[PDB]
């Protein structure tokens, strides 16, 4: 049939897109450490990825914690359990909202800016002129941006959870008048260091590897035109959000199932 | 390009091997199947545990209301470690707290007297099996 | 001081950016109806905005409903209230997750593709060559894309809630073994048509006006270079996500407070 | 012609999704009006059901505390299908389980023995009635 | 450009006028203030309602434990409609269900006989005011 | 320029006006220290409230079981405003909801009679200090 | 030098945020071991507290089942500060409110009378060791 041959044609060129992505990350992270040449390159990329993402993370964390504090108050006040609001807000952020929503906003703001940057460096032949100076662009361009994304999303997640807990107490204690001694002490003996704090960090490291690898590859593999770069920037947001939400279900069934 | 296919096959296999190990470790030991029948089991579903004084040793595989007498017939899975439970051992259905799940209390009430009672090895039935309880007729008999 | 004069300088040019955005939407939507010329233009834009966004909406709705069904099962099974899982899943989607998460994915996929499209039409002088043919580009280009975004985000939200409820029942009934008569009947007398179904549609229309207006203006106001278009595409995702989450708190305090 | 077919599939999917939500997830008729005045109604609300034997026969419309005696004067919306209610009836306010919603339990005084006892039709009032409970007078009536 | 500023000022004013109307309608009627003192108020917070048989007519503004005798002094806000309440009228604290919030039961002790007692107005005190119950004395005295 | 400074000043005034409209909205204090020794406190934690009649007057910052006799020794922080409590007062531990979450009820058993009973001051010790109930020996009180 | 300052502020903010979570939101020492065998431990778990009078003095490890009798064996981690426990003590499993956790209520038999009653230190066993509750035998002891 002429339909089965076209489906197997797209199934072959999907296999060698996964193979090109495995060769790009392997040749970027392996060989000849170079701790002194890459240390100024890491600090500049840690500004573009991490510092420039703090506005969308701090402002979104306060609003999300305030919605959680308002919506969880109306549920718990039926059963006279509204002193357990701090346990509800903190646990619903350390699982499933701190890791996930900070990864979806990292993929839209820093993941789009990384695909657009690398695809612009191939449209202006900057990566080909680095190979002519006998400098490997996979070690010099790709790998400082990889480690800047793996470092900065775990650091942005812990800021998201901190200002989200503060926004939840801002509704519960300050506006609704829950006793603040009951609010904070019910939270402190419900949050465990192993089941809650460590499992929040494992999720945000798995998400940081996935979002950064997808975002760096879609710029490196883009068609170097002004319309082909914009098509690859949209492809990062779709592939990162389907992979964050898909991996979030598998890690929820493992850690808390 | 003779290398982008063999890397991509190994990479896609290493992802679904990781996904199959992860999904198996979320959803062994040899056990031995036991059967019992109750008058009322209410709340006991599948995969509900069996306990020795509070420590879980068993499971529940399927409920299967028996034809021709219309009584439920629960199938247990006791671990192979605890192979000295006799046939005078009782079963009961309990609540696991005040609002908890439901569980089976495997009461090991062994006499082991001057006559040699046997051991619950595979496929044998327990005849004690009190029932689960319902707080409708109990209020109806105490208040009349 | 030389700092107060620079702050008032940025406070003036922020006022006339809000004024340029109000003039762009007013001159696009007002005057000489043209129902026959714009009806083929609406159907093509309803493909780019609506049909091409169905993959990120259907796949994300199933995963989010499955995480809600798994995480809400472990809470409710402590108090022997796990037959109320369908009420918990449906109400937490009709408020606060159906409207919000479908608007954040609409802003990343369709909002980025609308800023990139219009800014490319100014980089190649297509909007200036339409004014030379005495065709107003605000009525011919901007306004069919506005109504396609206001129509398609309420339609994508109701698909998100439908496949999210199905994914929640897929965990509760099929995997965990809740009685399916108890599951569905507890949902049906908890969901009201006025407090839940109508309030879901009001939120997704307010979000559809805001996301589309931000996304169309940032392409129309972009600097028409290959680097200035990519800067405006990132600006859409930040401004839409801060406005969706900010408006979500104000509408939650109104509707359910 | 490829783009206009896919828009038709996109509009069909949104209509099947709106039918699934409005029918399986959320599920005007001429009624008539009654009247009652209870001592204490605590927890009752507009759009709360009236039930005979458990089956919903009508709603609650606009409680509106009566002046000059300050007793709550509940007025109802019973439906035209059940036009045979004897006016020696009763009313109670009950709680639907233990923590459920609160509803009106319309008891039917199924006698109509002599007198040609009348039928509740629009504007008529009920006399018997009963008052809700408060949980402080329950323990007051128990231990004093 | 002489028009981008006056449009942007009107647009930014029309947003914060919409935001101020919305936030006011989420967080009137002339009322008149009453004061009362209890022995124990436990659970009664600010903005808790006052009820006539189940219909909310009043509020609570501030609690304010009184110096030199150490008794709480709750400040009511009865609405101006219900201006025939005697001053034999009682107050109690009740639970609003089984696990509800807390509320003030304005038990209207209707007398109006050949006595000549006034009604009330702003700043008058109710002397009935039973108390809130504790759940700790009653198990301590009934069960000893 | 000229109007650029008037725009930078009109914004910083508005930016600090909302910072004073919110921080002053939604509401340090000198305190003094008391001590008390119970038999069982179970569920009381640090920062638990201390109440007179339902109004919070202090906190709890210690508890710390003490060696050599194995009794708990709570440290209180009453505010400086309530400096008139006699030494004939008691302390009891009340339940406040579910899941534990206890607090301390300080009943001002004020006498100020002959002999001259001293006001509690910084460092003194309340002697009555009843205890917290246990709920398991209360049903053993009921069933034996 | 502007980019390297802002990275230092970004790293400082993530350290203040990790201190806020680890201290205000979530809050190794040499210990020693005591032994006990209950009849029923229902609900108890590893890392559950031991308490004297309400104050936490240790945890729970090692809840495994004892062979040849099938009675549950619990051994504890009491802390080195409290090295004065008489071995005429008691033990009980209680429920921490009404729906809270399970904990061990170590009652101290504060006599140390004649015969120089020994001190519990590593490896010793406690023999009073009461029980847990099941809620079925409560009403079985009530109405039979
Ligand atoms: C004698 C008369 C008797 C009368 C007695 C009458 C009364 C008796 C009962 C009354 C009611 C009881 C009130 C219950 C109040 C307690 C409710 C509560 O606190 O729930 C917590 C919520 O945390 C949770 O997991 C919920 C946390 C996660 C929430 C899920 C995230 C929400 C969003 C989904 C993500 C979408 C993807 C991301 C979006 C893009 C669970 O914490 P928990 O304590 O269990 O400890 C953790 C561990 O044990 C796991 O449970
Ligand atoms: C592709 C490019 C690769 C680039 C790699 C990038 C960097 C990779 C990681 C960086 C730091 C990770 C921070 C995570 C901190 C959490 C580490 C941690 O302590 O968690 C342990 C388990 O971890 C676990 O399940 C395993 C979970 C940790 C894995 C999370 C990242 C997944 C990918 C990691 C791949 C490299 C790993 C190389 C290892 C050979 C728990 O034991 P713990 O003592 O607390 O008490 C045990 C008690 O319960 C009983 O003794
Ligand atoms: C320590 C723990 C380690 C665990 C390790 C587990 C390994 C997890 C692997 C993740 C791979 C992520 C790779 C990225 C794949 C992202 C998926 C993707 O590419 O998206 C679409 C396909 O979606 C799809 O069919 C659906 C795609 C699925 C999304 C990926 C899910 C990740 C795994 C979750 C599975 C849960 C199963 C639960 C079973 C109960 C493509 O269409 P489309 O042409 O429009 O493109 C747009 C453009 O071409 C428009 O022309
Ligand atoms: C005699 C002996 C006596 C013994 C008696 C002992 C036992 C007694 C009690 C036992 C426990 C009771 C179990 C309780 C089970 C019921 C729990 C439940 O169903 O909760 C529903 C959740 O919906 C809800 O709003 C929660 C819905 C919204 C959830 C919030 C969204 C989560 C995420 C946040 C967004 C982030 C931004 C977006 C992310 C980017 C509330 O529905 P509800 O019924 O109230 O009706 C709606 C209306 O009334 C408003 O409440
Ligand atoms: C800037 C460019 C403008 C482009 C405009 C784009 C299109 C604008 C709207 C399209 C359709 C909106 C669909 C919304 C459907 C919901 C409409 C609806 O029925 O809701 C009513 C309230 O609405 C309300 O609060 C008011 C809420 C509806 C507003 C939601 C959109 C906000 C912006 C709308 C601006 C235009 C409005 C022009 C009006 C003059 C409730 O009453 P209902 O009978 O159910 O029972 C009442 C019972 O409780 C007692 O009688
Ligand atoms: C029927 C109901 C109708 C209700 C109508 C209500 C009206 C609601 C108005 C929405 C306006 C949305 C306009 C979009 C504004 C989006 C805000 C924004 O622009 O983002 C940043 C500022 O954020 C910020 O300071 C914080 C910005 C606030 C985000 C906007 C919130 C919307 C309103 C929520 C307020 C809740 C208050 C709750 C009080 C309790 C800009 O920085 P930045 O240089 O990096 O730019 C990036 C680039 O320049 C990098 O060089
Ligand atoms: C720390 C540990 C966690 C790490 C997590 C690791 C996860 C991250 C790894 C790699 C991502 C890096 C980027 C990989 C490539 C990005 C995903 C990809 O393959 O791209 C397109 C998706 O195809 C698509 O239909 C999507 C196709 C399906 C995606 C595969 C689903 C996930 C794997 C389930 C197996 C399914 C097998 C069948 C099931 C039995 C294919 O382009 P296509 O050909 O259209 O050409 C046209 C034009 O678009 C580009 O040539
Ligand atoms: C509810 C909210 C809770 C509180 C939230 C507080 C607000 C959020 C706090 C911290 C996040 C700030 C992150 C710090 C970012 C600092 C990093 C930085 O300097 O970025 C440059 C500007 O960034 C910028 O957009 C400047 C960032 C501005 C930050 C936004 C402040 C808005 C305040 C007025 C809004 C009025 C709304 C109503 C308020 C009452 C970008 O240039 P770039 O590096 O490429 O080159 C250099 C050369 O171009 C810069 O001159
Ligand atoms: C259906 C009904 C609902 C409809 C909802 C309506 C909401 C949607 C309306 C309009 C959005 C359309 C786009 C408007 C413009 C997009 C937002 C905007 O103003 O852009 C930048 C943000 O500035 C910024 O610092 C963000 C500045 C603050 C944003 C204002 C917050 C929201 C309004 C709170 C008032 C605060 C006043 C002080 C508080 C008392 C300013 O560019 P800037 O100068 O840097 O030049 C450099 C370069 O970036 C572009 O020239
Ligand atoms: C848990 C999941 C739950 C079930 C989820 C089911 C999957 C999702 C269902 C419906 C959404 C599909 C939307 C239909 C989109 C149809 C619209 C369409 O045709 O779009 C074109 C292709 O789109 C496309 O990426 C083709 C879309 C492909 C859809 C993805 C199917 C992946 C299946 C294999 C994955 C293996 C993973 C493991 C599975 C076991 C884009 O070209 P464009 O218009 O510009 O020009 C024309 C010319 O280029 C097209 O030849
Ligand atoms: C994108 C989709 C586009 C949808 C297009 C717009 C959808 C529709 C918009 C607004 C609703 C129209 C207003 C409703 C008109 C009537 C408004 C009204 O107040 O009348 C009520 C009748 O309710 C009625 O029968 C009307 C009720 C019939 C049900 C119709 C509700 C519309 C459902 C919304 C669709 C959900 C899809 C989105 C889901 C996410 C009387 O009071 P109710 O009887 O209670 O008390 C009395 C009782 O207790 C016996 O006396
Ligand atoms: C981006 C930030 C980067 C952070 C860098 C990495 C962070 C750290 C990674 C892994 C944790 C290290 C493994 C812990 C080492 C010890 C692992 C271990 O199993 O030992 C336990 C001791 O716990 C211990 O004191 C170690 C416990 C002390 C607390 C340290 C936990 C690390 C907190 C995580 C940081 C949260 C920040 C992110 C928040 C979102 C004994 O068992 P536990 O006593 O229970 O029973 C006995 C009791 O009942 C009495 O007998």
């Amino acid at each position: 049939l002429n339909a089965l041959a076209s489906l197997g044609h797209k199934g072959i060129k999907t296999l060698r897109t996964f193979g090109r992505a495995g060769l790009m990350l392997f040749n970027a992270l392996v060989g000849k450490p170079e701790f002194r040449k890459h240390a100024p390159l890491l600090v500049r990329q840690l500004y573009n990825v991490g510092v420039l993402s703090m506005l969308i993370i701090v402002v979104s964390g306060v609003f999300i914690g305030m919605v959680l504090g308002l919506q969880g108050y109306l549920v718990l006040t039926t059963y006279s359990a509204e002193t357990s609001l701090g346990m509800l807000v903190a646990l619903s952020l350390l699982r499933e909202l701190g890791p996930v929503v900070a990864a979806l906003l990292f993929a839209g703001r820093a993941g789009s800016a990384l695909t657009a940057e690398i695809g612009l460096m191939r449209a202006t032949e900057q990566l080909s002129s680095m190979e002519m100076m006998a400098v490997d662009p996979l070690r010099r361009v790709i790998s400082p941006r990889f480690w800047a994304g793996v470092i900065s999303l775990p650091l942005l997640t812990v800021i998201f959870v901190a200002v989200g807990i503060w926004g939840g107490s801002l509704v519960g204690v300050s506006w609704k008048g829950i006793d603040s001694g009951f609010f904070w002490s019910a939270m402190q003996n419900a949050v465990d260091w192993r089941m809650d704090l460590v499992n929040c960090l494992i999720k945000s490291v798995v998400f940081a590897i996935t979002v950064t690898w997808i975002s760096l590859f879609n710029g490196y593999d883009a068609i170097p035109t002004s319309a082909g770069i914009s098509r690859a920037t949209t492809r990062t947001v779709v592939h990162s959000s389907l992979a964050v939400l898909g991996l979030d279900f598998v890690l929820t069934a493992l850690m808390f199932g | 390009k003779k290398n982008e296919i063999w890397v991509g096959i190994f990479l896609l296999a290493a992802l679904l091997a990781a996904l199959f190990v992860c999904l198996k470790a979320a959803n062994t030991e040899p056990t031995y199947t036991l059967y019992a029948t109750f008058d009322n089991i209410g709340g006991l579903k599948a995969r509900s545990p069996v306990s020795i004084g509070g420590v879980v040793v068993g499971r529940v595989a399927d409920i299967t209301l028996d034809p021709k007498t219309y009584l439920p017939r629960v199938t247990l899975e006791i671990e192979q470690r605890y192979n000295h439970i006799p046939d005078t051992s009782s079963l009961s259905i309990r609540t696991s707290g005040l609002l908890g799940e439901q569980y089976l209390a495997l009461n090991v009430g062994f006499e082991d007297p001057e006559l040699g009672t046997a051991i619950l090895k595979d496929g044998d039935t327990i005849q004690d099996t009190k029932s689960a309880m319902v707080l409708e007729d109990l209020i109806g008999q105490f208040l009349y």
